[PDB]
């Protein structure tokens, strides 16, 4: 139910996730930024 | 995981005037030819691998 870091070389296939994938969330955030038409943004991240 | 490995290099535009453009290798090993074509399109000559 929480997003975890997916290892790309893992081949397990007996799991599902219900948190939205952060690729699509980052695409939505990029679309929102392009809609508001910024030029100089600041990304502040808490955990690595 | 490599963005974890280069946290200080990513955050270094806060310290200095360095401008940074970050690109990802494709999953296929031989598909570097379109990506490297962007290197000839953006005229970028200082690449960190
Ligand atoms: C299950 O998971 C799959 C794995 O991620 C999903 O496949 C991926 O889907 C996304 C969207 O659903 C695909 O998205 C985008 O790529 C196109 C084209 O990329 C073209 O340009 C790239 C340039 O580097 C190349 O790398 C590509 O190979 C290709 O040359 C973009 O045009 C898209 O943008 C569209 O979406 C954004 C949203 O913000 C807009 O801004 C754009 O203007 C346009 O509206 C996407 O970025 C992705 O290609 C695809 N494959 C991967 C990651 O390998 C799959 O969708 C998912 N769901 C199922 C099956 O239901």
């Amino acid at each position: 139910t929480r997003w975890k870091h997916q290892v790309s070389d893992n081949k397990d296939s007996f799991y599902v996730s219900l948190y939205p994938d952060f690729s699509s969330l980052s695409r939505a955030i990029l679309d929102l930024v392009q809609f508001f038409k910024w030029k100089t943004v600041t990304v502040v991240y808490d955990d690595s | 995981t490599g963005l974890i490995r280069l946290q200080e290099l990513i955050k270094a535009p806060s310290r200095y005037n360095l401008r940074l453009k970050i690109r990802q290798l494709p999953a296929d090993t031989k598909d570097a030819k379109p990506l490297l074509k962007e290197m000839k399109r953006g005229k970028e000559f200082h690449v960190i691998f």
